[PDB]
């Protein structure tokens, strides 16, 4: 039924990017893993939904 | 000739290499380059990376899990990647579509067979059919 | 050759059967499929 | 029986916070009480946390925020982790000479807990006398609101 | 030629989302028969989720597979 | 028999197997066999001792 | 007044042999954890790719197996035990394989655990059991397993 | 003259079919119709 | 032993020349992507205008084609194929068209990409292709498309 009525969509995971400032705790403005924003991602994984 | 290219025929020695742990280089088709990897330990599972270039005290590469695709491996060109050689400056790339004339006048059409060049730096190309060598002008680069 | 008869049962008895839970692990698998009757819109129809 | 599971996020200043309701349906002749404690071993619940270390947190090992059931991925600066750089013991984390000043990120399962903030539809009674020596009464389930 | 020119566009994105709640968030059956022993089944999770228009990052870099789609075989 | 099934491929629903041409050869031999009988006739060529 | 021991169907660890056989085009046999036992094949001629078949038995002339591309994992391979398909078979499902320790009850009623080396079968399909330091063969219902 | 003979399939198998994507494109096209029953309203008797 | 060349449908690319053939009022075939394929004509006598038909086969004495006044777009001509409908039918939907770059395995087992510049036909409808630089006539399963 669900692979049915879904539509093909990549899932990647999320997860904090070691990048964090440690004191302010609070993320640097630009790094390869993450774009600014303070968290980053995984390689991502084909699904349907 | 030039060694700027060696690749690996069999998945076979591809997977002995990967059981010794030295890591290589998995061309894509429109698309960036690859490193696959080992991971060391207990638990042994593939890894990839996005970057490419060498390890440095400025640089430093990034490896994550990933299910990779032995239909990527068997197919793909693939190399160690200690003795990857970044570009040869030739106008046309290996396996490349080209057109030519033949002895008798006739235009013909094939891809790179070859790639070579002499002391001096002119460089001389081989196409598939023809065992003789044809100038970089001679060739043409047909488009897509 | 001989008649074939049912004769005696095998199966031994069982005593406090647990669950089974589905493993995690990051490695990938294949979906086991079923192949039956899909259902549509009439997209055609829709247009009129 | 369990309905409704809800994993409500509240971001504030404080930080992130998870609070949701899911509605529970209990047996005969049980009378829970306010603020009592369920705990489903079955079910796992993704968390994420990162933590900063330093010369004294090595040592002493990590406080976790959360429980541990069991790690699905750890990383670092450096990159990745092995299992043979880092152990856990009582619910903290302890880590090799190597990250003294590193930073520390992990993704996390831990069992599904609830308690009992509010008793719902609290009471309901049956006088059962049907094929019995005399009058019965049996208490029905209560709802409660996880 | 458009040094100090003004410029206007009318662009096509991808679709996407985020998991901002979950929702409904674990369903479950004891499935039991015709199996060897009981085995437990998480059921479909209900995701409430965010478009990304603040924050923008690029499609995922997906590892390619060298078979060609809608390839012959004889 | 496929063209007869035109538009219906006969498939196990729990895994991608069709099933094969022998089980049609092994189905149309029976079906010569019954016709044979159900009009009495032999129908295949046979040399007979009578 | 017995048959001869059956061979067990060695699992295959290196996954170097394993891509050695997949290449020779030898049938593979995959017990994923999640969703059962598969078997996996490299596809005949010029267009190599991996295949798989959930037709989980035998080929036979009436049985034939129909094989569905597939991007088979490597590490797919590695985690999962996998066996050759010509081996792996209904034909000896024993509670007590071969290099297991098992629990057994020796003649002086102390109990005493032992690794079977070798396993046979008789006429009524019994499992005969052989156990390091003692010639004589034991039965199924005798013997005992101890897990973790 | 020959008697018609059902003979021998001809398709050929095909692998990892890819979907249709409809191209986005600027210029004009024609919308093919269905020519059927329509459905409207009694307003003579709505007005009643 | 065989059937002479089977010319492929030339498309048009030059407006002039599809122009020149509506106002003479030959029809014509227009291949839309979103849509499918639909004829395109102008209409007899005074009251100029174009027409479209959907009755997508020749004329034949049994089924005649019913055509419908359309405002046919330029743009339309311009971005997509038209083909002459004497010209384009079911004859010859060959797999490798004249002109189409394709991969043919040599003698020597090297692996070559020749420009087919002539097909023809034989008997048993097969589709014979010719490959500069060659004599011998291929066939379509030693062939190949390289795509892309
Ligand atoms: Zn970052």
């Amino acid at each position: 039924f669900i692979n049915d009525r879904g539509i093909k969509v990549l899932w990647e995971e999320a997860y904090f990017c070691p990048c964090l400032n440690p004191d302010t705790g609070h993320p640097r403005v630009d790094c390869p893993r993450c774009h600014g924003k303070g968290i980053a991602y995984l390689p991502p994984k084909e699904t349907i939904m | 000739p030039i060694q700027d290219a060696k690749p690996i025929d069999d998945i076979v020695d591809i997977m002995t290499y990967l059981k010794n742990g030295k890591v290589l280089r998995v061309k894509q088709d429109n698309q960036g380059d690859i490193l696959v990897r080992m991971s060391p330990g207990k638990h042994k599972f593939t890894e990839v990376s996005r970057d490419l270039d060498k390890e440095s005290f400025y640089y430093k590469r990034h490896w994550v899990l990933y299910n990779v695709s032995v239909n990527s491996l068997i197919t793909f060109d693939v190399y160690l990647d200690e003795e990857y050689s970044e570009t040869t400056k030739v106008k046309y790339p290996k396996d490349t579509i080209v057109e030519y004339t033949r002895e008798d006048q006739e235009k013909d059409v094939a891809m790179i067979k070859e790639i070579l060049t002499d002391n001096n730096g002119n460089y001389f190309y081989a196409l598939i059919g023809e065992t003789m060598l044809f100038d970089e002008n001679k060739l043409n680069k047909v488009k897509d | 050759e001989k008649p074939y008869m049912i004769g005696a049962n095998s199966n031994p008895n069982v005593i406090n059967k647990s669950t089974t839970y589905t493993t995690t692990t990051q490695a990938d698998e294949q979906d086991k499929p079923k192949y039956t009757t899909r259902l549509e819109f009439d997209t055609i129809d829709m247009i009129r | 029986a369990i309905q409704s599971q809800e994993k409500g996020t509240n971001q504030l200043d404080i930080g992130i916070l998870d609070t949701g309701t899911a509605i529970g349906t209990t047996q005969l002749e049980k009378r829970i009480s306010y603020r009592d404690r369920f705990t489903v071993p079955e079910v796992l619940m993704p968390q994420q946390m990162i933590y900063f270390v330093n010369k004294d947190r090595i040592k002493k090992g990590i406080p976790l925020y959360y429980d541990v059931k069991e790690i699905t991925y750890i990383a670092t600066q450096d990159g990745t982790v092995y299992e043979e750089d880092y152990e856990i013991k009582n619910n903290r984390l302890y880590l090799n000479e190597k990250y003294e000043n590193h930073t520390v990120t992990l993704k996390i399962l831990m069992t599904l807990r609830y308690v009992v903030s509010d008793i719902l539809k609290e009471s309901r009674y049956q006088y059962t006398k049907f094929n019995q020596p005399k009058s019965k009464f049996e208490n029905l389930p209560q709802k409660l609101l996880l | 030629k458009y040094e100090n020119h003004t410029v206007t566009l009318k662009i096509l994105m991808t679709l996407r989302y985020v998991v901002s709640d979950i929702l409904k968030e674990s369903r479950y059956q004891y499935t039991k028969f015709n199996q060897p022993k009981s085995k437990f089944e998480n059921l479909p999770q209900k995701l409430l989720l965010k478009r990304e228009d603040v924050i923008v990052l690029q499609d995922p870099y997906k590892v390619n597979d060298g078979i060609e789609e809608d390839l012959e075989i004889q | 028999v496929k063209a007869y099934m035109f538009g219906i491929v006969v498939q196990n629903p729990d895994t991608g197997q069709p099933m094969g041409d022998e089980f049609y050869n092994h189905i149309l031999e029976r079906a010569v066999g019954k016709a044979e009988r159900a009009l009495d006739i032999s129908i295949l060529p046979d040399t007979q001792h009578e």
